[PDB]
């Protein structure tokens, strides 16, 4: 379902750059993304919380070193 | 953006600090492949007496982190690494995740990478 | 480098992501998108002869160059 | 639908006429984990004498049959396999494909069906 | 069975009647190919059948891989 | 170019989509033939027997092969 | 379909009895690959005292006749036909045009069909 | 733009250095003849233990180096050429990978400008 390739252009929508989501790779209007560019690489994915994270794991460790 | 191999993932998981820091420190999307997925979920249930812990770190671990399939972009990228570097069985699972990166465009991160030296365009973070 | 959040909206019914500055790529610029999973990435092709020449040089050269059999 | 295990899929595009015999009496849809692609690609160059034949005859099988990518549900799968029968490591590339077959319902045809006997809600069709 | 006719626009494309004993029918998938003066067309999902017999029209390798992954 | 598209209906006739790179134009005659599963489209310009009987009307070389 | 191979198409230029009879008995469009238009030019030019002649029998030929493109398709198939037969020096042109039969699913015309045995899948009509 | 002769090609495949840096230097469009490309397809499994590196340097080349399809207007160009230079045997596939050149308005850059020479208005780059 959300296993797919395109290829398009920018184009402007309103005062700002957008650009088309075909449906394959689209998310739906209902969900928030968070958007990072790491150099000239956009990377797109629904925010589910920051990496400084959920205690940042203080949940209580396994004995063996991983 | 950045993949992590799977022993970053799962120093992650079981809370290694030196990694921890290390990946907090990352400006990038950090982003885990279904296939390190698979191994630590295997790894929850390895020794029964950690499994409630791994199970459950692992659990916050997949709450928060945005996973890449294994989809026929990735498979081609595979494809391309068979026939550049030659068959390997010991690297299989390691060069197909590394070829989700290269489909990406994001950097593997791993404490292996004199083992990924072999796969044109990778870009490497060896830790 | 930079980060942003927000939702997709409905240009012409098809679906599209608004780009601020600090995220966008310019007009004009041939993006390829690809979509695995949780992952979404849009970067720009490369298709010039330097890009090919690049891909062609990490790779490992064969043994010798062939004749042509005319 | 059914899911051809690798092995049965290798004979497949090697031409082995016990297997090419009984996979066209089969109906429905007839699917390859890609992690029998990853599999089927690796194997293509080894016999580099026979390369140009199996790349042509792999190109061809995957024109016609769909190839399932490895997603959040063949997971999920895999976990149930580990849950249900603990974890082993030589069995994760197997438990792989499997998950794959049960997350779409699918036969799996297997040439050793005594190994897959332990993943419950699989249903099996042992060549 | 042999046709003649012309093209039409159908919702922003051009289009061409297939008369009856040319229809493929209801919901099947075509593929179009056009080179030159001609435009091919046939139906895109073949069968388990179709694809053993292109299989076996096919040289076939002189040997069976062994599963790497089961050693 | 090559493209992929299903069957669909105008009034009592069956009817496929041709996409601009593989379209014929508005005045175009077609012939229109199917063999099996394959049909062939080309633009109707003569048939091979009105072709051959030209060629037998009019003189040929000494000797075939060039 | 029917797809002429170049020589057909040089007996029928110049007239050969025993080939334009055989060719109206034809039961499907005729078509003809642009690489055998390029051989069929030259041929006009190859006797200067007949070039006027088989001008004018060639000139009505493209006419009526429509003629494939040798494009991605034909070239795809030509790749395969090299995966599974080997390269040949000799016959690429023969091979060319039998690719383009292949990717028009069309039947092959010709009077040398010893020299296309090693296509798989090519419909072939032996004259 | 620029047409690359097959020899030309053969040389970015695999990897001239010299010839690799001269291309790198050519303003506008770099483009193949789909002639050279099959020539080029019928020497990836000549040395069979070179076949899945020329495979994969070859497959890089076409995702980028657009391929022209032999159409009515090449074949047009073929048929000035042999009205005007005579028929040559030898030189046909020369001639139709020049006759594209001519219908594109293009630079045919080749290593064996003296096979071209009779060509009225091919613009030429000889190395």
């Amino acid at each position: 379902h959300h296993h797919a390739r395109a290829t398009g252009k920018t184009f402007r929508s309103g005062n700002s750059e957008a650009v088309r989501l075909p449906r394959d790779l689209a998310f739906g209007a209902d969900v928030e993304l968070t958007l990072i560019r790491s150099g000239d690489v956009l990377t797109i994915y629904p925010s589910k919380g920051s990496i400084a994270d959920l205690v940042a794991t203080l949940n209580q460790m396994p004995r063996p070193d991983s | 953006a950045y993949v992590l191999d799977t022993n970053v993932a799962i120093h992650l998981r079981d809370g290694d600090p030196e990694v921890t820091t290390r990946v907090t420190a990352l400006n990038g999307a950090i982003l885990l492949s279904i296939i390190s997925r698979v191994e630590l979920e295997g790894g929850v249930y390895r020794e029964a007496a950690q499994a409630g812990l791994r199970r459950s770190r692992l659990d916050v671990m997949l709450k928060v982190l945005p996973v890449l399939d294994f989809d026929g972009a990735a498979a081609d990228e595979y494809r391309r690494i068979v026939e550049s570097a030659g068959y390997s069985r010991r690297k299989v699972v390691d060069r197909m995740i590394a070829a989700q990166a290269l489909a990406h465009r994001a950097t593997f991160v791993t404490f292996n990478a004199d083992d990924f030296r072999d796969i044109p365009g990778l870009s490497l973070l060896a830790w």
